RNA sequence: AGAGAAAUGGGACCAACCUCACAAACGCGUCUCAGAGAUAAUUAAUGAUUUAAUCUUAACCUAAUUAACUCAUAAUAAAUCCAGCCCUAGAACAGGGCACA
RNA sequence: GGGUUUACGACCUCGAUGUUGGAUCAGGACACCCAAAUGGUGCAACCGCUAUUAAAGGUUCGUUUGUUCAACGAUUAAAG
């Protein structure tokens, strides 16, 4: 969270994380979720849409993010690990925008 | 840089490295607080 | 056995050419052997005052290797006499600036520090690589084994002993390498 | 061959004519020395593998000498070659592309005007000198009491030492050695007479057999490129060269006066 | 082993995790009670710098360590896996377990000095000048000091200083 | 960053001035003076132990980097004629000339 | 830790190891005054103050005083 944070997340529009919580892979999804949606991260910027879709039967877990650079990100996080996933957001977020 | 016998950590940030077979206590923020081990 | 006079003292106090690889070898186990045969040691007939000495051909000098930090450590002093004339090189610049003078050097020290000394160094030859003029090749006799046993690295290993050495844990398959 | 980046070329066997005052074009005044080309001929040739490793050697010969005070290998040796024996004979280090055939003459014309060139040449010897001129000491003062040492060099060595250091100054031979000047500036060129006017001063005294090459200064390494690369062949390009090469600075005899506008 | 590969189609990006198999241990080991991979497997004091064969078992394909959360190795076991790793490294050993890169081997600089049992690092240690007199004498240190307990069959202690 | 000038020191030399009643010596006068590698302190790139970071008595190549010190390069570098006579060569011995004239 | 000052000791010399300052020539150490590469500053700049590395080269001319020192005049990149 304080590496986003640090990071100035202006420039992003949406992030939706797609998970379903009932499932045995959805620890690292679940922890990105909450270090993407902290509170340091909403003040940063308020522009931001962060939605966190639960379902049951999907049994893939994935986040999507739509800044406004015209880009997309998709990570189907079903084996990455929070600490990966969170610097490959970073450095992505960094270098586009 | 203040060559030392003994280092020491004079805040918070400073992080203490072993470069070229010596220790250094380098500082970012305090750049006064830098040491190195003789 | 039933030799004559003067073929027998010939055959007896006759000289050798020895071979030596020097290819990721130790100097100073190089220069051991190197002195020994240099000054006879070897030799059930030697006497101090004989000249029985024999020649050793050292090759793959540039290839020799040195145990620990001694490359960047070990210096060697000269002094040319004049004010200000004193050089302490390191062993590792020595050896790009001349190849054969760290196994020249020693065997030099190893050598017995008489007179003798500078006459069986001129029976000793020292090349960087394996190129030895064919004058000398001729005269060789046999290969000294080398002083210590080159280790493989990890891909001059075979499969089967790679196979034959069994994994001691198991890593997790969730793990990132 | 063609000219390279990296070559070098033959040079000649001169001889100290003496100097001259030489004016350029904004009113300077510097003072060139006169060497003659006499007779410059490359008398043998030794491959690079065999002299150097590096670089070829081209050996060149100087003014003509009489036959009957050489020995009889020099003699044998000029007799195959063809030429008649010469006084001071040198060697050149040049390029596998810039070899010259054995017995070729070689003219002052080589150099053209504006160039930098090395000259080397055995200093005027002034025997056995003291310390004072072989090494510029100080002497002890004149008449202040001084006895018996108005010029000797003092104190040699310490007294912890107990010797003396091989490196020490001391009274001995001064001048009778070769000694090489750099970059010296040719302003003229003589075709007629073989002449060639470098800028300064040469070492050696005048009527002296005197080696001249190109500077060898890493501020004039590519200056080749204009010049004749392999010699100067008078032959080839059928046309006789002007009387005097001059610079574009110099102040030629024939002048209109130069006045300042 | 997983893998992270990336998939670039059009301004998006892919990035995905795939799990390959990996070899296990071997089935019958000669002391199983034993909690530690070496002190279980009986390579305690058995191993040094040449043995590659089991110093690559647990090493990154870049050359560097591993985790000892992630081994098992006992501490001990681990510092001293972890120094003649380094000490292969610096021999020569393990030639494959750097990175590519292709625009750095083409500027080829000078030759490799052959070296082994090397315990600092190259660029660290700095040239013994004096080298001292008799009575004090400054020793060059030849291994490390952790593999003292190995087993000697000879029965010379190994001189770690000279 | 870019242009020049000078001083010191190393090595030399008399066209002119100056010392100068020998043709020379001499300064007070004139000419020339350099490329590569390498490092120590100190900066950053990649990256494990310690899946983050981290210049690394962790490996791989890395780059910006003092003076020294080595090396390109320069000088010498054609063996057995030497009585006598000259010499800008020299204490002696040595060394260069003795065909143009 | 060093062995520059004064002292302490009295070990080598009293059938002699000639004793301060200068003139000439200097060899070396670095605990660097200048020149070179940097770190920190209560370093804005010019000037500075410290610390690290580096000893190939330099480190002036005068009045007084026998002076080493010291004061003073003019400079130097500095007058270790
Ligand atoms: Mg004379
Ligand atoms: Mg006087
Ligand atoms: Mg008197
Ligand atoms: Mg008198
Ligand atoms: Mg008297
Ligand atoms: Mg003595
Ligand atoms: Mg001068
Ligand atoms: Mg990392
Ligand atoms: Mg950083
Ligand atoms: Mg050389
Ligand atoms: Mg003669
Ligand atoms: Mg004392
Ligand atoms: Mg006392
Ligand atoms: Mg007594
Ligand atoms: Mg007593
Ligand atoms: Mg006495
Ligand atoms: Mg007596
Ligand atoms: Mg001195
Ligand atoms: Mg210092
Ligand atoms: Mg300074
Ligand atoms: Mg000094
Ligand atoms: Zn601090
Ligand atoms: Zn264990």
């Amino acid at each position: 969270a304080a590496a986003l944070a640090r990071l100035g997340l202006r420039a992003v529009k949406q992030v939706r994380v797609q998970f379903c919580p009932f499932e045995k892979n959805v620890e690292s999804t679940r922890t990105f979720l909450q270090a993407v949606s902290s509170e340091k991260v909403r003040c940063t910027n308020l522009n931001c849409s962060v939605i966190a879709d639960v379902r049951h039967d999907g049994s893939e877990p994935c986040v999507d993010v739509l800044f406004g650079d015209g880009h997309r990100l998709i990570m189907r996080g079903a084996h990455l690990t929070a600490q990966e996933m969170l610097t490959a957001f970073a450095s992505h977020i960094q270098a586009r925008g | 840089f203040k060559t030392k016998g003994v280092l020491k950590k004079r805040c918070r940030d400073c992080y203490l490295v072993k470069r070229r077979g010596r220790w250094f206590i380098y500082c970012k923020t305090n750049p006064k607080h830098k040491q190195r081990q003789m | 056995s039933s030799f004559s006079k003067a073929p027998q003292q010939w055959a007896t106090f006759a000289r050798v050419w020895y071979l030596l690889d020097g290819k990721m070898q130790p100097p100073g186990k190089l220069a051991a052997m190197a002195s020994v045969k240099l000054q006879g040691l070897h030799k059930p007939v030697y006497h101090q005052l004989s000249d029985c000495g024999d020649h050793v051909v050292i090759m793959n000098t540039r290839h020799i290797a040195f145990s620990g930090n001694k490359w960047e450590q070990k210096v060697y002093s000269s002094h040319t006499g004049y004010p200000g004339g004193f050089r302490q090189v390191t062993a590792a610049q020595l050896h790009q600036k001349d190849p054969v003078a760290i196994v020249k050097l020693a065997i030099y020290g190893m050598l017995p520090k008489n007179l003798h000394r500078r006459t069986m160094m001129q029976r000793l030859h020292l090349f960087p690589d394996e190129d030895i003029p064919e004058d000398i090749l001729k005269n060789l006799v046999e290969e000294l084994p080398q002083p210590r046993k080159v280790p493989r690295r990890l891909d001059e290993y075979t499969q089967e002993e790679i196979e034959a050495f069994p994994r001691v844990w198991s890593p997790p398959e969730d793990y990132r390498l | 061959h063609p000219w390279e980046p990296g070559s070098s070329r033959v040079g000649l066997i001169a001889l100290k004519l003496g100097m001259m005052p030489l004016w350029t074009k904004d009113g300077q005044k510097h003072v060139v020395t006169l060497l003659q080309v006499q007779d410059c001929h490359v008398l043998k040739y030794t491959p690079k593998e065999n002299h150097n490793g590096r670089m070829a050697a081209l050996t060149v010969g100087g003014k003509t000498v009489s036959h009957f005070h050489k020995s009889a290998s020099i003699l044998e040796f000029y007799q195959e070659l063809g030429l008649p024996p010469k006084q001071k004979v040198k060697i050149f280090n040049v390029t596998e592309n810039a070899v010259i055939k054995p017995g070729t003459p070689l003219y002052a014309a080589h150099f053209r005007p504006g160039q930098y060139v090395d000259v080397t040449a055995k200093t005027i010897g002034k025997g056995f000198q003291g310390v004072m001129r072989r090494w510029g000491f100080k002497g002890q003062p004149a008449t202040h009491g001084q006895t018996k040492t108005h010029r000797r060099p003092g104190a040699i060595s310490t007294g912890d030492v107990a010797r003396v250091w091989p490196g020490t100054k001391m009274p001995g031979q001064l001048g009778n050695i070769d000694r090489t000047a750099f970059g010296l500036k040719v302003w003229r060129i003589n075709t007629k007479h073989n002449i060639i006017y470098v800028n300064g001063s040469v070492p050696g005294h005048k009527n002296c057999l005197v080696k001249i090459k190109d500077s060898k200064l890493p501020a004039y390494k590519d200056f080749c490129k204009n010049l004749p690369f392999p010699t100067y062949f008078p032959d080839g390009d059928e046309e006789a060269l002007p009387e005097d090469l001059y610079d574009e600075n110099v102040c030629q005899p024939g002048a209109p006066s130069i006045t300042f506008t | 082993f997983r893998e992270v590969v990336e998939i670039l189609d059009g301004k998006t990006t892919i990035i995905e995790g795939r799990i390959t198999e990996t070899p296990q241990e071997s089935p019958n080991p000669p002391n199983p009670t034993g909690q530690c991979p070496i002190c279980r497997w009986n390579l305690k004091h058995k191993y040094n710098y040449e043995d590659v064969l089991l110093l690559s078992q647990f090493i990154r394909p870049h050359g560097g360590m591993l985790p000892r959360r992630i081994t098992g190795l006992c501490q001990e076991e681990h510092l001293k896996i972890e120094e003649c790793v380094k000490m292969a490294h610096r021999a020569g050993l393990l030639p494959n377990h750097r990175p590519k890169l292709p625009e750095g081997f083409v500027p080829k600089s000078k030759p490799r000095l052959n070296r082994y049992l090397t315990r600092w690092s190259p660029r660290s240690v700095k040239p013994i000048y004096n080298k001292g007199h008799r009575w004090n004498k400054v020793r060059m240190p030849v291994g490390s000091p952790l593999l003292k307990d190995n087993v000697s069959y000879s029965g010379r202690p190994l001189l770690l200083y000279h």
